[PDB]
């Protein structure tokens, strides 16, 4: 975790979440169960799916490699075609290797940012009315039914309440 | 009381990518983009399908090896393929002129028209049927290249030849030739009579004049004596000029060009599969979205990009554990 | 926003102020307004400056092209030049693009780092004489007077104080 | 500071410390003192290390220079050959220097996070029982002898306690 | 009661750049450093004027092309600009000698001084201005080449020549002369009276002997015959020694290199604009201070590098919204 | 009452490095990546000592320049050093045919055996003991290449001769010859009577045919006379057949190829350092574990992979104040 959310303070993924990237597990009267931030979640496709198709564009002319033969006495021009080849094709591969364990590392670190953010929208929220237990989670200094919870996760929620 | 909390994905899959930092990391979904599998076969382009000299050399092919005749009349290609070592290539000893940079045009065209430009019927004074080696047999019967003629002296003599040719096509002519080298003075006079011999050769642009090297080698083939191969390329509209007074093997069929376009020529130990592709290599063909591939730098069609590497994996989920 | 800053927690970016990257609005009693922070703003003057120049520098011994002319028999070396010269032009276009992408972005990332910066400088001040709004914004449980705002852009803010 | 932690909030360095990168120092009744963390600071090693032998791997095929001779009506392809030659010897000078700035600045950000993940780690278990000074340390609401600290390093730290 | 914000610049500005993840993301500030404008116009570089052959080529300027008086005297110039198909080059057919290794010598020169080193008149024993074609007129009447003059027979007499010359410059002389391949035998006579002839050469370093090819051709410019010509670099000091029967185009004015520097051969259809600029591509000139430009490849003078991009934007600012 | 604290490593070490947005920052721990530092010593290579010309070029080594007997016989190496300017070439002035592909050969050979294959002794016919010059000279008095030998008449006779040589080793040999350009017709018929000659030289691939080019050149080393060499690759079990009637400078000692190998030619101003290292440039050896440096592109070796800068550092520990 370079953003020390995923497997940094929250301990492990939840296997139950079937429905997108990130989400949220509640513990309430009415019912329990998972949901997925449509918001958060739709917009990491929408990463990803672009450093894609800008990986595979920005390597779409490269190089080709056309046959040439040298006879007996040209063994320098053939041996300079040879190497030319050879370090362009060397190149290249270089290039996507290094490009590759780039915007791997960048992605984890994007999917670890997108959890973070999450978990601070919550938190910006709940400020009074909960407490942050430490492992990613909040206990509630009041009741909070399923609808409750959906004014949450879109983000709407209604703070006019007490506290003891 | 109510709690609520915050998570990410975790799943059953095994698929660790690499990082800058760490190796092995297993992940939620990984998408592939190298592709590391071909067919193994030999397939057509698009439905138009290669020409695959089998044991023979385009030196072979384009001279008329009488070990070539699969190759008499050959349509319209997609890519040539040549042994690492063809059987039959210059069956009688000697060389070929630029060589490379005729396999280099090659690579340029997908489609000869063979025509015959001096039938072997016109050589009024002297012999053309009797131009024939034991180093090129045909059916065990000693025979030579079909496109040159090896004229030699008729009536013990062998007067001095000038043979015009005019290209009114529209098309450029590949237009082949030989000079006899000789391997004694004897031999000189026994097929030609004349002792000091010349071809000269002129386009709008080709101006040569060739003297044949009489002098003692190694036998090849079981000769001593060699045949030097010269060619050209006809413009349409322009005349090609023979003159020579012995040791002129003639054209008697050149080719027409009539499709230019992208081709290669593959060296490969492969034969024809039966199949249809839109990228082949020498091992095999592709198949595949890929947008990279590590199978061979040399490659004709919608290609993948070739790189060197045996594994590129590029992650989309996040961590698992 | 992946420090989640900007376009994050606070909304928009503020049209009023005019004097640097980032700064402060204030609603005080004396007046109200916005102030912008030399010690950051400066900061990143400093920082995209030299990304620019390093980019420039680390291009500017790069390929040259001469021209050679080859005559009618001589199309293979012809062709060896043109896609040695082709390759090259290619591989350059292609890290300079590619070197763009990134700083683009490890550019963006800087300007919203800068942000949750200056946020947690002021944040780790007012502990308890204010309350975290949630839009990036300090309620004050003081009153805080034009000279009290001077303390505190300049980091020296004075703590002895009592809270309810 | 992008991260913020290292010359962000912390002041300085610990000269003190040298048993890793980064740790503790505390200030209580049978002793004072530094420690580093193992779980943290080995993990940076193992960073580190697979950072070099990573670009140190990437480059061991390169561009080998083969030397040709050409003489006096050759001089197209000798600057053909010699300017392919320099030119690869420039791409790969560029990419050697561009690819170590890159992970020079992920490399020091690295730390960085890895310092804002360790206070983290501790807040996340003090959160009553401590308060947030501001410098990066925690002054405690009760007294924490030796052995407490023990239980914080290892991070198993009981919060069964009172607060006032 | 007292309320204190933190927050970021928004403005006015429509100007979107791209990241690795997203693209078109407007931002406040942003660095443009792609140029992507020219002149349209053939410049100076720097104050010294280029060489614009217009209609001729490196050929019909060195050699004397009477199509190509324009160019008798040519000063010192910073590059050199060729149409792709200029119209004046060889007037009488043939061929001329590594002609594009002559060509890369050029891109390394800025400044030639004709010189005369073997006078018209000097030709005692044979004709020197009977040399002349109708496939090279010269307003109207036959000419031929000026800096190459054309012996023939005198008197019914070409007598052996041997004709030496010692480059006592300080400078390289460019020395060039030629071969005359006739059409026939009866050529041959009619020209030079010597039925077989030769043209040795030697300096330091050359050492060739030619003889002519006599043989039929395709006509080109009305003609069968051909010229052929060769060039050689003088050391200073050194002597260039000619001897010949027949057939030989001798030298009458050589070129001596006096400012060898940096250059390039340029492929435009432009002509000259009347300017001035630091920079120069063969589609105009380049004032900019931009560190790249996607216009052309092939520069010349204090330039911004090639890329191949049609846009290149720097993010300065933040996000804007 | 306690506190606790939370801290990071600062020390004693002034090391800056670079990122992408600042300079020279100052860090804990920093690792050197570059190497810039060489012994300036040519060493061996793993206990196999360098050939080094001194003042010989290949051509004198080869052809034997009396004034290189230093390497008359030279044992296996691992890489040659030639000076930029070696004074030692051809001593007798002329060429030496397709020398930048022999040399190219040459970076692919480490052991060559001198052997002779025909005795200065074998020659009946002709003189083979007055064949030397005053521009060759062995201790002052007039001598010539060891390697090849300058035949010249006997008995006021030049008979033509035919010399085979067949190649029964397990190796290619190098077989050098040579042909004389006389300087004029005088000096043709003093050394070989016969005004008129040739060398033919052919091998199952080698067809040549020599004439001698008898002109007047400027002096080089007191000479007109020019010397031309020639050579070729005898396969195993194929015949080198000649034939001349005068101007044929024959060899007598060839070289087998004993050992094929990866090699170098090195220009080096250089002389034999006494040393042994795993990696060589021209201007000293390498010992480091480094994985880069910046001495100089051309190398030979277990190497460093070479690079343009004069700075590498890459941070390990974090930002120190
Ligand atoms: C055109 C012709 O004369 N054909 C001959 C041929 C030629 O005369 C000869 O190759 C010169 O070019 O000679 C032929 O016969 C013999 C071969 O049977 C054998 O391989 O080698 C023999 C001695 O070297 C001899 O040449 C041939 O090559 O076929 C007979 C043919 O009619
Ligand atoms: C130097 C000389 O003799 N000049 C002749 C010229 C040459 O004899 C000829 O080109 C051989 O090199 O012949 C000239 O005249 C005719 C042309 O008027 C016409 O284009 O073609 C004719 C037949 O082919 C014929 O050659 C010429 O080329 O100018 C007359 C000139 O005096
Ligand atoms: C093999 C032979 O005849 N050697 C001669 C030599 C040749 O005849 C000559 O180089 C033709 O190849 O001529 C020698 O003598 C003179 C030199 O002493 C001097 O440098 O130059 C002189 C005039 O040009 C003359 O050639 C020689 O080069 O050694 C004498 C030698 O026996
Ligand atoms: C060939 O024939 C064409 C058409 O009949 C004619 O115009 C042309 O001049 C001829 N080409 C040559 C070079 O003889
Ligand atoms: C040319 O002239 C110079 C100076 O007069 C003289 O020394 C030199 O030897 C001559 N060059 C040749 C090669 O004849
Ligand atoms: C050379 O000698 C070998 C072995 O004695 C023999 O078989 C071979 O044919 C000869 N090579 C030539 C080309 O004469």
């Amino acid at each position: 975790g370079l953003f020390g959310a995923i497997a940094g303070f929250i301990e492990g993924g939840w296997q139950g979440m079937v429905d997108g990237w990130y989400g949220y597990h509640h513990s309430n009267e009415q019912g329990s169960g998972y949901a997925a931030d449509k918001e958060s979640t739709q917009k990491a496709i929408d990463g990803v799916t672009n450093k894609v198709n800008s990986i595979i564009d920005k390597m779409n002319t490269q190089f080709e490699a056309v046959g040439r033969e040298f006879n007996n006495l040209e063994r320098r021009i053939e041996n300079l075609n040879k190497k030319m080849e050879d370090g362009f094709l060397d190149v290249w591969t270089y290039n996507a290797e290094l490009l590759v364990l780039m915007e791997n590392e960048r992605t984890l670190d994007f999917h670890d940012s997108n959890v973070k953010n999450l978990y601070d929208k919550v938190r910006l929220q709940l400020r009074d009315n909960a407490k942050e237990l430490g492992n990613g989670c909040f206990e509630f200094y009041h009741k909070c039914d399923n609808e409750c919870m959906e004014s949450i996760r879109n983000g709407t929620y209604n703070y006019p309440q007490y506290s003891e | 009381q109510d709690q609520i909390c915050i998570g990410y994905h975790a799943n059953n899959s095994t698929e660790q990518v690499d990082t800058i930092m760490e190796k092995n990391v297993t992940v939620t979904h990984a998408q592939d983009i190298l592709e590391k599998t071909h067919n193994g076969k030999l397939c057509d382009l698009d439905g138009v399908k290669p020409l695959i000299l089998r044991d023979c050399s385009v030196a072979g092919w384009l001279l008329g090896n009488p070990m070539c005749d699969e190759f008499i009349n050959v349509p319209e290609w997609s890519y040539i393929v040549e042994k690492a070592n063809p059987t039959n290539d210059l069956c009688y000893p000697g060389s070929f002129n630029d060589y490379e940079e005729l396999k280099y045009l090659l690579s340029r065209i997908n489609h000869f028209e063979k025509i015959q430009i001096i039938p072997k019927s016109s050589w009024s004074d002297h012999e053309a049927s009797s131009g024939v080696s034991s180093a090129c047999p045909y059916l065990g019967s000693p025979s030579f290249f079909r496109n040159v003629v090896w004229l030699i002296k008729k009536n013990s003599a062998y007067p001095t030849i000038k043979k015009s040719y005019n290209n009114t096509n529209q098309e450029d002519l590949l237009v082949l030739w030989g000079i006899h080298h000789p391997n004694d003075a004897a031999e000189q006079t026994r097929l030609y009579q004349n002792p000091t011999t010349y071809i000269s050769i002129g386009t709008s642009t080709l101006n040569q004049r060739l003297v044949p090297k009489i002098a003692t080698r190694s036998k090849v083939n079981g000769l001593s004596s060699r045949m030097e191969f010269f060619w050209t390329i006809l413009k349409p509209n322009d005349a090609i000029n023979f003159e020579s007074n012995g040791n002129f093997i003639a054209p008697e069929y050149a080719y027409k060009i009539v499709k230019k376009g992208d081709s290669a020529i593959m060296k490969s130990e492969l034969e024809y599969g039966n199949c249809n592709t839109k990228c082949q290599t020498p091992m095999g063909a592709i198949n595949s979205s890929m947008p990279f591939h590590n199978i061979h730098p040399l490659t004709i069609g919608e290609c993948p990009k070739y790189v060197k590497s045996n594994r590129l994996v590029l992650a989309t989920g996040l961590r698992n554990s």
